[PDB]
């Protein structure tokens, strides 16, 4: 309940930096372990779902660590959700404390 | 094998051979057919017998000494409340927990004996005291620090004799303690009170007159 | 009181029920000479009813909004309120007697299985053997726990026949 | 005799006899200790 | 090994070469190798965190700055929590955010490392060069102190949840008259 | 040996060359070599602590500063402990702290040594060099005086727990009336 601008901007920038610098190794490791979904041993693309063909605007990026635009959007979505949790919770003024 | 049995003419079951002390071939319910269960029951009988001998002593000896005029301690049933109402008395819950915490250690030690009868003698267990726990080859008879006077620690058959004396006295003590419990539940008097009462009128004062043994509904 | 249930010795509805049931039996009495067999039967019935209602009040059973005794089926919430004779003690008593009968039957089966004609010793029971095993079944907690700690109570599924999945 | 006692050991007779004995026992217990709702000891 | 928790007993075979091992595994939770490796790492890390936690819980009270339970309360229902008597100008939101960022960075760096370097990474975490001269013995000391501190932190939590005191206050209360104010006297631990 | 505990008997074989040995082992507690090798050092240390304790109990009372029991009373009661007459302004907690630190480092230095060095350390603990010159007789001296002091300290504790008096006070009360002021007369020790 103190400046939507500061909290949402700082939270989103912090979440972007945290997903680009901190959580990126584990994120990439888990993504490499998981991989594209498979039905009966073949990806949905091999089976014939040509709409399951991987979006081209993510295969090659220009970020030196491989941070694609969709990664940016997921991490920004998490950052905005956390920031608006902060705002909406600080806006309330009720005793939730179990004491 | 040819020893006296509980029923003369009834042969002993072919599992109660004749090696255990106190063996009279008594086992109508066949509870000890399994050898391992028989060892556990032997050990249980030893524990029950020893605790019952201690308890029956601590019941009759204070009672008879009170009767003649010394020590004037209460009767065993109310002795719990007599202490409990004292001023600096430990609360019951804390007292029971202290007792159970000590007996936890002691009885788990005896347990690990019962499994492998040399378990607790391994070096490095206690602080040099582990040697006194070596056992004597049979569970329930530790020796060592136990048995300080070395009674029966001589002729083997001497130890066998004392084992029969111990087991007979323990069986008597457990029967007597069951008697004390059932007598105080029926007649709210002490053991010596019941004894001196029965001798007064054996045909009038017995178990068929207290009205609790034989159900009043029937009569 | 354990859950809004006042002891039947206090509940007014319990005594009211006692009163009404006795009054019904009195109305049934008021038709016979109080020395005839029907009159004696009615008087015995009334005495039995009064004894039951006094016995229930003495033992401190819990009566509800209506005047009917209630029972408690939770150990701990019945052991700290003096109501263990309601379900826990009869639980022990049943479990014991049921186990006694089951163990006697089980041991009889295992004893007559190893004979010449096991299918014959089930329709023509051997009464002395059945009676001996019925007597040995009283220690069933001991013997059953011995066989479980021994592993001889149960049979490994590699030897029990099964269906083709 | 031996065959008569064998007949008395048959399932039809021994079952009926045991049910009669247990029934009689429960009837006697309820006759002397009636209306027992709880295990009051 | 050195130790056996149940002297007369047989220990699991997978628990031998481990430092500070006593064969203590009655539930067989280390019957598998990978599971046991993860458990070993987690035990050491838990021991370190609980040593820090127990040291803090004792040192906030022996130094005289309130007990561990009432330390976060002032931040709520007011603000500016106190450290050493001072006052941070930070609220719960910024505290949570800064902790989340810093701990995320630290534990993401730790978690991405090699198996053994995830639990015993000397490098710059041993400035005093003590990992030399056979660290096995040192590892045993660390594990046993960690076990003691873990049990102590759980004890803090349970004692405060039962009697509502504070660690040193409970200590003094028990010392004053042990035979009648142990855990068996409160109406919580013992349902009597 | 020099001693037989029971004039006629057969004594444990392992007790022969020890200083001040009387064959006293009817319980077989030191049968294995390690148990005896630990118990010797334990007994010697127990004896030295006893000698010092008995010296203190006699000295705190013979000089005129009070009992051996009331020693720790001025620790609470508001405060103020007396030592010869000084104030020694040290509260209860710092006493435990200072003594724990001192005894921890001292007992962790004396034990971490070799078994002979753990009980009979020449070094600076024999400044007057009486450790040489046939030390077996002197070892017997030390052990027997230690046994005497152990029983003395046990008697101090027991007679205080029975009559409530003091060593010198109990001695005076006995010497005045040897006849009706014994252990047999206070209704604690002898009951019949
Ligand atoms: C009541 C008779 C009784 C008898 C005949 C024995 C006999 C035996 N116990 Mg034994 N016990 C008896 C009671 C009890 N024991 C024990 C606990 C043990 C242990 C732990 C051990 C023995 C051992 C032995 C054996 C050798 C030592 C011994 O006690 O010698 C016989 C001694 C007496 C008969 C003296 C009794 C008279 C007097 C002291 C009674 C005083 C009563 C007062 C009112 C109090 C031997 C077979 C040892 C053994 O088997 O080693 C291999 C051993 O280690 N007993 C307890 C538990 C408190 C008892 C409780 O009543
Ligand atoms: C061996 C162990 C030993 C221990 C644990 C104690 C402990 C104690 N002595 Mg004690 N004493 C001991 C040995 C002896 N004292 C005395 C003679 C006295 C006297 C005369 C007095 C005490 C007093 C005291 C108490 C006061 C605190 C204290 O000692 O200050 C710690 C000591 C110091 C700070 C000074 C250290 C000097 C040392 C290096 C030389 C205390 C509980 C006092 C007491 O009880 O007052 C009510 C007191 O007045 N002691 C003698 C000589 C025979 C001892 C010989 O071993
Ligand atoms: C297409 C998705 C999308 C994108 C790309 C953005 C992008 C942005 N948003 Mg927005 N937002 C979105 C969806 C999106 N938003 C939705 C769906 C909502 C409704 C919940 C909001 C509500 C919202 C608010 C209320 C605010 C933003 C703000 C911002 C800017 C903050 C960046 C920064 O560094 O802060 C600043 C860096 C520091 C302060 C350091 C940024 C350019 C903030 C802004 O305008 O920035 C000033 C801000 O006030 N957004
Ligand atoms: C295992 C057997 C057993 C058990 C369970 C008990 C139990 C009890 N006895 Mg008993 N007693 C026993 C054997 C036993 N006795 C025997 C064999 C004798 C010799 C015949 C006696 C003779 C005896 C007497 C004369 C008295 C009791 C008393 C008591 C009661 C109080 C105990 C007490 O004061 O605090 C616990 C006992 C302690 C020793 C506390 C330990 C404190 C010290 C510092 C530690 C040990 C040293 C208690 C219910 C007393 C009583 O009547 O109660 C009112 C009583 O006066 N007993
Ligand atoms: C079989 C199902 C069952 C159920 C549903 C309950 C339910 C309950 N029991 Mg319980 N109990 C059970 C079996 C059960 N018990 C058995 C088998 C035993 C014997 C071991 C006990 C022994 C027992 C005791 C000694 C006590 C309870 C108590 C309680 C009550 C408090 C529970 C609580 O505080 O949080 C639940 C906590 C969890 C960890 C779950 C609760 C209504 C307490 C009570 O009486 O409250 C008044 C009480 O002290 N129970
Ligand atoms: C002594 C014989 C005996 C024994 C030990 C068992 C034991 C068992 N039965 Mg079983 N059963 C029996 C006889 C026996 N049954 C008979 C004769 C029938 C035909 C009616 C059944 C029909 C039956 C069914 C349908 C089921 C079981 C099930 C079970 C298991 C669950 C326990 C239970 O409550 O069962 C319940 C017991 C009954 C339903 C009836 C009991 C029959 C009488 C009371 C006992 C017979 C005693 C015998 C005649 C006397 C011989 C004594 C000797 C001296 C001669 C259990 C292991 C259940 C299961 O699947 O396991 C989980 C199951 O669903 N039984
Ligand atoms: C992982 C262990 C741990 C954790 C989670 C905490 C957590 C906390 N401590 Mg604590 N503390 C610890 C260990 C720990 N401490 C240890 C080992 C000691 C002994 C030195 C202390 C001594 C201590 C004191 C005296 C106080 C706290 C206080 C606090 C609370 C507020 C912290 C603060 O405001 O200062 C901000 C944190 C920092 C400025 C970072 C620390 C600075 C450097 C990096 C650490 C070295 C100094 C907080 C709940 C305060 C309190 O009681 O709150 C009301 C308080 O006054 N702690
Ligand atoms: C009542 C029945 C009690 C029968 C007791 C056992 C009978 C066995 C027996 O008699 O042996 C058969 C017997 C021969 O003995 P066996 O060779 O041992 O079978 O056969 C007979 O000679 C007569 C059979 C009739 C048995 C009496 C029938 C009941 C008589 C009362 C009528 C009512
Ligand atoms: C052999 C057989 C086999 C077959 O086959 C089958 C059959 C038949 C089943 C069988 C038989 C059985 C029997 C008989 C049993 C019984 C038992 C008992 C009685 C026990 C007790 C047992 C008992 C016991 C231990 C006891 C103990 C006791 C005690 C401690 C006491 C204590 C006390 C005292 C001092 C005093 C105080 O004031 C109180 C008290 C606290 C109380
Ligand atoms: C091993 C095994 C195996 C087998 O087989 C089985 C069995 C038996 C199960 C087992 C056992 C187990 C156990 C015992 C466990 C336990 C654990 C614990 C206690 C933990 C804790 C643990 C704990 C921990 C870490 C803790 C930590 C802590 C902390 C950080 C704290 C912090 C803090 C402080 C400073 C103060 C302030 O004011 C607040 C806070 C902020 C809060
Ligand atoms: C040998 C044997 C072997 C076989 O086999 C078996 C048998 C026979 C069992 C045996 C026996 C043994 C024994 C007798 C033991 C005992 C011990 C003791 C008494 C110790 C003390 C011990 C004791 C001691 C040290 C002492 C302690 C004390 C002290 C230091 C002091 C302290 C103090 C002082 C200064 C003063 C102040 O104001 C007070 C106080 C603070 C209080
Ligand atoms: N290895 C240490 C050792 O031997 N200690 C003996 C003792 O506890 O005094």
């Amino acid at each position: 309940l103190a400046d939507v601008n500061l909290v949402v901007g700082g939270c989103t920038v912090g979440a972007l930096a945290l997903g680009r610098f901190v959580f990126l190794p584990f994120h990439r490791a888990s993504l490499a372990k998981a991989g594209m979904p498979k039905q009966n041993g073949m990806t949905h693309l091999q089976a014939g779902d040509a709409r399951a063909e991987e979006a081209s605007f993510i295969l090659k990026t220009n970020d030196p660590a491989g941070f694609t635009v969709v990664d940016v959007m997921a991490w920004g979505a998490l950052g905005h959700a956390a920031a608006f949790y902060i705002l909406a919770t600080s806006s309330l003024g009720l005793d939730r404390n179990p004491f | 094998a040819t020893r006296p049995l509980w029923q003369p003419g009834v042969e002993a079951p072919k599992h109660l051979d004749g090696t255990m002390p106190g063996d009279f071939g008594f086992d109508p319910l066949n509870l000890g057919v399994n050898k391992e269960a028989l060892n556990w029951y032997r050990n249980a009988e030893l524990q029950n017998g020893r605790w019952a001998m201690l308890g029956v002593a601590g019941i009759v000896i204070p009672a008879e000494l009170t009767r003649v005029g010394v020590l004037n301690v209460p009767e065993w049933a109310e002795a719990g409340k007599v202490y409990a109402e004292s001023e600096n008395a430990i609360p019951f819950a804390s007292l029971l927990m202290v007792q159970l915490f000590l007996f936890n250690f002691v009885e788990i030690k005896r347990w690990e004996d019962i499994k492998k009868p040399g378990s607790q003698a391994e070096p490095g267990s206690f602080l040099g005291f582990e040697s006194g726990f070596k056992g004597t080859g049979i569970s329930g008879y530790p020796g060592g620090a136990f048995n300080p006077f070395g009674l029966g620690n001589s002729s083997k058959e001497a130890m066998d004799d004392l084992k029969w004396r111990e087991i007979r006295n323990g069986r008597l003590a457990m029967v007597a303690f069951l008697g004390f419990l059932s007598q105080h539940a029926a007649t709210g008097k002490g053991p010596l009170d019941n004894l001196a009462d029965h001798l007064a009128d054996p045909w009038g004062a017995n178990f068929c007159s207290n009205g609790v043994s034989i159900p009043s509904a029937l009569g | 009181d354990v859950a809004g249930l006042t002891p039947c010795s206090e509940s007014k509805a319990f005594a009211k029920r006692k009163k009404n049931e006795v009054k019904a039996l009195n109305k049934r009495l008021k038709n016979y000479e109080a020395d005839s067999a029907p009159a004696l039967a009615l008087k015995a019935t009334i005495a039995r009813t009064e004894a039951r209602f006094d016995k229930y009040a003495k033992q401190g059973l819990l009566c509800g909004t209506d005047g009917l005794p209630h029972l408690i089926a939770d150990p701990g919430l019945a052991l700290r309120y003096g109501h263990a004779g309601d379900v826990f003690i009869p639980t022990i008593g049943f479990i014991y007697f049921a186990g006694w009968l089951g163990y006697a039957g089980s041991k009889y089966l295992q004893a007559v299985a190893a004979t010449a004609k096991p299918i014959e010793k089930e329709i023509i029971i051997d009464v002395p053997l059945a009676w001996k095993l019925l007597w040995e079944g009283f220690g069933w907690p001991l013997r059953a726990f011995a066989e479980y700690k021994n592993g001889s109570l149960m049979e490994d599924d590699a030897k029990i026949t099964v269906s083709p999945r | 005799m031996k065959d008569f006692t064998t007949y008395l050991s048959t399932a039809p007779v021994l079952t009926l006899l045991s049910v009669t004995v247990v029934a009689g026992l429960l009837i006697e217990i309820n006759r002397f200790f009636p209306d027992a709702l709880i295990a009051a000891f | 090994k050195a130790g056996n928790w149940l002297p007369g007993s047989e220990t699991p075979a997978y628990l031998e070469n481990l430092p500070a091992s006593y064969g203590f595994d009655p539930l067989g939770l280390a019957a598998e190798p990978a599971s046991l490796a993860r458990f070993r790492e987690s035990e050491v890390f838990h021991g370190r965190w609980a040593m820090l936690g127990a040291a803090g819980v004792l040192g906030v009270e022996v130094l005289g700055y309130g007990n561990w339970y009432d330390a976060p309360l002032p931040l709520v229902q007011g603000g500016q929590a106190t450290y050493f008597g001072a006052s941070v100008p930070f609220d719960l939101g910024t505290l949570a955010a800064i902790e989340f960022a810093a701990m995320a960075g630290a534990e993401s760096f730790r978690g991405a490392a090699e198996p053994e370097k995830r639990v015993y990474p000397g490098g710059a975490f041993d400035p005093m060069g003590m990992s030399k001269g056979n660290s096995k013995e040192l590892k045993t000391k660390e594990i046993k102190n960690g076990r003691l501190a873990m049990l102590a932190c759980l004890g803090f939590a349970a004692q405060h949840a039962a009697t509502g005191a504070s660690p040193l206050e409970a200590l003094a209360s028990h010392l004053a008259n042990p035979m009648a104010v142990n855990f068996a006297t409160n109406g919580v631990s013992l349902p009597l």
